[PDB]
């Protein structure tokens, strides 16, 4: 019954001060994209960054089992777009947030759905 | 001059054409950083720069293509290059990457390990290899032709690199090989292409354009080596970041060039032709498998 809880680890360690994990993978990009949250191309709009994916995994860049029953990775191979007033922590960002499943934007960072 | 407007700069055919003898290289800008874009890597500038230049080529580019990326890794242990083929390449485009030390990655597949323990059953359309050894760059002694992962990179493109497909292949004025030089003979056309956000120093990768599996030029790796540098001392590049500002067409256009399966009996002048333009890809359509040997040892 004993499992590590990373996500819970990096949370608590961002709430007393650390600094957020680096060498996320920004691209270049032109910025005139969708904004969806995660793309398989680069779809950074005006407001966002957009970064490769598996640098902003917390499981990836830990090196660690993806809590996903296979295993199986949301970001990897993808690229993720994170608003830019967040982009100093693109791991904590995409640890705390969530994806529309309906307009594929971020909650509360684009998805309008609950208009 | 308008040079800072491109990605880079490519070695004029002229400077190929040298007979010269190998010297020191002397850049008039070393030690000089280019200014890059808030909060991007300096490989992710690279490769974004190789990737505008190789749009400039006449790569195939088919349906279910693959790319091979040897060297992938960093001292971060993320993998930015890779990143950035992936969003250069079509989607859906097969990427396998690989480095001696381990690294996340973007990839399809990555293999850790020493490049020589990688096998793969199919053949590729694009190599790319920024593989480098520091080591390699010694200024107190003499600068011959390096073995190593050369020598396995010329047996490797030779052996599964489709006919049609490419390579660019990161060289130094100390990380080098003859042969490999003397394989871009085997391509339709070739060059040595230096990113302008790395213009200060002696790096460039070797582009070998639509592989023709056999000679169509004897080329002296040596010399060839020796006109690289030549043009490296005798010109310098004004460092630059411009180019990365323009990514409205960056992707890699799905070509959609035609894949075909033919024995080396059927591969007339017409097909080398087809090949050298290229608009043909000669290779097994199968699946993409690979592997890394590993050596077994019990130290008990
Ligand atoms: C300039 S760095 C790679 C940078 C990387 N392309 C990026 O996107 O940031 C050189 C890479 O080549 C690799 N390399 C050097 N010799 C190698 C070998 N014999 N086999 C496999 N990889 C090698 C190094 O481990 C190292 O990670
Ligand atoms: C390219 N290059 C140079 O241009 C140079 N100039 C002085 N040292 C130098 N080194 C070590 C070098 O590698
Ligand atoms: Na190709
Ligand atoms: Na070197
Ligand atoms: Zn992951
Ligand atoms: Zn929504």
């Amino acid at each position: 019954a004993f499992a590590v809880d990373a996500a819970k680890a990096y949370k608590d360690y961002l709430a007393s001060g650390g600094q957020p994990i680096t060498n996320c993978v920004k691209m270049l990009c032109t910025h005139t994209g969708t904004g969806q949250a995660i793309t398989v191309t680069p779809e950074a709009n005006m407001d966002q960054e957009s970064f490769g994916g598996a640098s902003c995994c917390l499981y990836c860049r830990c090196h660690i089992d993806h809590p996903n029953p296979k295993g199986f990775c949301d970001l990897k191979g993808k690229y993720v777009q994170i608003p830019t007033t967040c982009a100093n922590d693109p791991v904590g960002f995409t640890l705390k947030n969530t994806v529309c499943t309906v307009c594929g934007m971020w909650k509360g960072y684009g998805c309008s759905c609950d208009q | 001059s308008s040079q800072a407007w491109q990605p880079g700069v490519a070695m004029p055919n002229l400077y190929k054409m040298q007979r010269m003898l190998l010297e020191k290289c002397d850049l008039q800008n070393y030690g000089d950083s280019a200014t890059l874009p808030k909060g991007i890597m300096m490989n992710v500038a690279k490769y974004t720069q190789l990737c505008q230049y190789l749009n400039t080529l006449t790569l195939a580019v088919p349906y279910n293509m693959r790319v091979i990326h040897f060297g992938a890794g960093s001292d971060k242990g993320v993998a930015p290059g890779t990143a950035v083929l992936r969003q250069w390449l079509p989607t859906g485009t097969l990427l396998v990457d690989s480095d001696l030390n381990d690294f996340v990655s973007d990839a399809d597949s990555t293999l850790i390990g020493d490049c020589a323990t990688v096998h793969t059953a199919n053949k590729w359309d694009l190599i790319i290899s920024d593989m480098y050894d520091p080591k390699t760059k010694n200024v107190t002694k003499e600068n011959d032709s390096k073995e190593g992962f050369f020598t396995y990179i010329c047996g490797f493109i030779q052996q599964k690199l489709a006919l049609g497909g490419s390579v660019a292949i990161k060289i130094t004025e100390h990380s080098w090989n003859a042969d490999l030089y003397k394989l871009m003979g085997h391509f339709a056309w070739w060059t040595a292409f230096v990113t302008n956000v790395n213009a200060s120093s002696s790096e460039a990768f070797l582009i070998g354009c639509n592989y023709l599996g056999k000679p169509r030029e004897q080329i002296d790796g040596y010399v060839m080596h020796a006109n690289y540098i030549f043009w490296r001392n005798t010109n310098p590049i004004q460092l630059s970041s411009y180019s990365l500002f323009d990514m409205s067409k960056f992707p890699l256009k799905l070509r959609g060039t035609a894949v075909m399966s033919l024995k080396e009996g059927q591969i007339n002048d017409m097909i080398l032709s087809l090949l050298s333009k290229g608009r043909l890809i000669i290779r097994e359509n199968n699946r993409v498998v690979i592997s890394s040997d590993v050596l077994v040892n019990n130290e008990n």
